[PDB]
């Protein structure tokens, strides 16, 4: 997901502005749905929501727009148990042997004969929560096992939290409502209001450990690998209690990152750190936020956002619709040099021609250079020390950059990587002169629709994830509900689309109507006022009761 | 009863729900959502109830790409009656009312559905829903950043035998 909130110091109109670009599945239990909710006098909010939820999850109201992105904070901790040496179904806390609890569930199973059989399954639980096994990493042997404590299992406040957000008036009110309830499970919140405040909150449900407990309570080898793992044989490693927290064992709101600015804030699924580089967010719990290198999407956004020039609505829209493959900016110049250095190389000829002719985009008409580049990058990712300039904490926006071609070992391996990528691309069945839009599609009934964008990992702001199915790449997730909100005098102006359309049912008039529009990148008004709604020549109305 | 909503749809089938209270508001939402997505919700509710294997056998998967039986085991564990009860009991009157309206609105569409915008008409798994079903979906989403990402791992967790 991407989110950009612009404030009075940088916006062209001097007011707030928000781009919401969540990246989520195109099917299933997290398929976004547009709706507008009004209880006249006290609730008037529009946006999109997940299936089954009677609240708006990402949206806007008269003076406010907000969105979310999946954060990098931990929302659970693993606990490594020390097992009773006499009994692998018992575990030690402060040297005392405790029994595991056994909870059975029974499931009905439809068999080949069409009849039902009852299957019983035992779930083992510790004081921390259920046991979990990752064969080869988190085993259950005679020495150790792993339990998992999920912080959001006790979060009964989640629905009230969004209903409260739905009622928020401005940025300050939104911040109060979120900090007061702490009902947000696993996302950042970014917002802008009419006044021109830009807000970022890393405000969610996060396991709390007092600072002095972490060194001794962490499992060093696992935390090194980005797993929130704690020592489960020591009662002092229980999540810390703080009366200011809305839920026992979670982090108080005052200890979670918040940035309130009048220029901009952004997030593309990295930590709070470089939300705005002018004001870095640092000194938080490792479970909350760390100073990790940002991904190419955030790096791309910051390269467009930094500076003194005012930001227009159009600017933010085009950051999505340009489909620029920002990872090319770091790699492609030197790759092309490598190409020019190897013109005698027959196996490199087609790849190098395709890369030289490529518009560095994931547009419908973008050349096969994108496909060659994708397969090279997957192999480039696995090479050791191949960056000309590796990541530099002192220069976190401009590194890594370039290929270290001046090192013979690197030059050999990069050329080999390109050779292997080329072979894999050509081993495929992609016809001559095929464009990206000829390959990446969304199936609709017997029909297909060409879809622009590409994987977020290659730094395309318009992130689209797809899987190979027959002769094509089938879109499975990515850009979903799009919302760009400004606040002119008459009322909020919202522009966007729901990329996969309102309905998942092929029989619906709204199964592919916005998907045709997403393909052409033609965003539309999201009508909010009674005037806007009444002006729609498609307007239909039904009143129902029982 | 005491449920009423005014729905306006603009281009692309976007509903604008007006009501005097949360019950009415939920009624509109559930109805409108059912019109576009009855089958999707029914399928995901089956998943969150841990009933995939019952309707579809052990060979299939959920939309999250988990095997039906392991998925069912996880959701039966997650959505136990006592967990649902305690969750409901912690809900404010307003949220309870939103949920009650939603279920009633969804079920109203189901009673009237003639297949116009519903492809799964006549399927045994397309059924009236309860507020508990919406709690099942909510809790499923709640654990997406936690134990949900370890669903297979939870099902796989069994004590060692006699091995070396
Ligand atoms: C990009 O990271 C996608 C962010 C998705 C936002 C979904 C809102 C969270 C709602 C959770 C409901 C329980």
């Amino acid at each position: 997901s991407n989110a950009i909130a612009v404030g009075s110091e940088r916006s062209a109109d001097g007011k707030g502005m928000l781009l919401a670009n969540p990246h989520f599945p195109w099917n299933g239990a997290m398929r976004f749905y547009q709706m507008h909710l009004t209880i006249p006098g006290r609730l008037d909010v529009m946006g999109a929501s997940l299936p089954g939820l009677p609240v708006v999850n990402i949206g806007f109201s008269r003076h406010l727009a907000w969105t979310h992105t999946v954060d990098t904070s931990s929302h659970f901790t693993l606990y490594r148990l020390a097992l009773d040496p006499k009994d692998p179904r018992r575990y030690l806390v402060d040297g005392r042997s405790l029994p595991l609890e056994e909870k059975s569930v029974a499931i009905e199973v439809r068999g080949a004969d069409g009849k039902l059989s009852r299957v019983e399954h035992k779930v083992y639980q510790s004081i921390y929560g259920p046991l979990v096994v990752w064969p080869g990493k988190l085993d259950w042997n005679r020495s150790e096992a792993y339990a998992l404590r999920d912080a959001n299992l006790e979060n009964t406040r989640v629905l009230q939290q969004w209903y409260s957000i739905n009622q928020a008036s401005d940025v300050a009110d939104l911040r109060r409502r979120v900090e007061a309830l702490q009902g947000i499970p696993w996302v950042n919140t970014l917002a802008a209001d009419e006044q021109g405040n830009a807000l970022y909150m890393n405000q969610s449900v996060v396991p709390y450990l007092k600072p002095e407990l972490i060194p001794a309570c962490a499992i060093p080898q696992l935390v090194a690998e980005g797993l929130p793992a704690l020592q489960g044989q020591d009662s002092r490693c229980a999540w810390s209690r703080d009366p200011a927290a809305a839920q026992a064992g979670i982090t108080p709101a005052a200890q979670l990152p918040v940035l309130l600015r009048r220029d901009f804030v952004q997030n593309s699924n990295d930590s709070a750190w470089l939300t705005n580089p002018a004001s870095p967010l640092q000194g938080f719990s490792p479970l909350v936020s760390q100073e990790k290198p940002i991904g190419p999407r955030a790096r791309y956004a910051l390269s467009r956002l930094q500076g003194k020039q005012p930001l227009e609505a159009k600017t933010l829209e085009e950051m999505v619709t340009a489909n620029h493959v920002f990872s090319a900016d770091q790699v492609l110049p030197d790759l092309l040099r490598l190409c020019r250095d190897n013109q005698g190389e027959k196996s490199l000829a087609r790849a190098c021609a395709a890369l030289a002719q490529w518009d560095r985009g994931a547009n419908l008409d973008s050349g096969s250079g994108f496909v060659y580049f994708q397969r090279f990058m997957q192999r480039f990712a696995e090479l050791d020390g191949a960056w000309k300039e590796p990541f530099d904490a002192q220069r976190p926006l401009d590194t890594p950059q370039g290929i270290a071609l001046d090192r013979p070992q690197v030059a050999t391996q990069v050329r080999q990587a390109l050779a292997d990528a080329a072979a894999e691309v050509e081993k495929s069945g992609i016809p001559d002169g095929a464009r990206w839009g000829d390959l990446q599609v969304s199936t609709r009934g017997q029909e297909r629709i060409a879809i622009p964008g590409g994987d977020g990992h290659f730094g395309v702001y318009n992130a689209i994830q797809s899987v190979r199915k027959g002769d094509h790449l089938e879109v499975v997730g990515g850009t979903s509900y799009i919302q760009l909100v400004t606040f002119p005098e008459e009322g909020p102006k919202a522009r966007g689309l729901l990329a996969f359309s309102q309905s998942s049912d092929p029989r619906s008039p709204h199964y592919r109507d916005q998907t045709e529009l997403f393909s052409r990148q033609q965003w539309q008004t999201l009508p909010f006022s009674d005037r806007q709604i009444d002006a729609d020549p498609q307007l239909q109305r039904l009143s129902i009761r029982e | 009863t005491g449920l009423a909503a005014d729905i306006r749809w603009t281009a692309y089938g976007v509903p604008h729900i007006r009501a005097k209270d949360e019950r009415g508001l939920g009624y509109g939402i559930g109805y409108a959502y059912a019109r576009d997505n009855a089958c999707l919700l029914a399928e995901e509710i089956v998943t969150a109830r841990g009933e995939r294997a019952r309707y579809f056998g052990s060979e299939g998967k959920s939309s999250a790409e988990l095997d039906n039986l392991p998925s069912d085991i996880f959701y039966a564990w997650l959505n136990q009656p006592e967990a649902l009860q305690a969750f409901w009991q912690a809900q404010t009157p307003a949220v309870r009312q939103l949920l009650e309206g939603y279920a009633a609105g969804f079920n109203r569409f189901l009673r009237e559905a003639d297949g116009k915008t519903t492809s799964c008409l006549g399927q045994p798994w397309l059924r009236a829903i309860a507020t508990d079903d919406l709690l099942r979906l909510t809790r499923r989403l709640l654990v997406e950043g936690g134990v949900g990402q370890f669903a297979d791992a939870l099902v796989a967790a069994a004590p060692p035998g006699a091995e070396k």
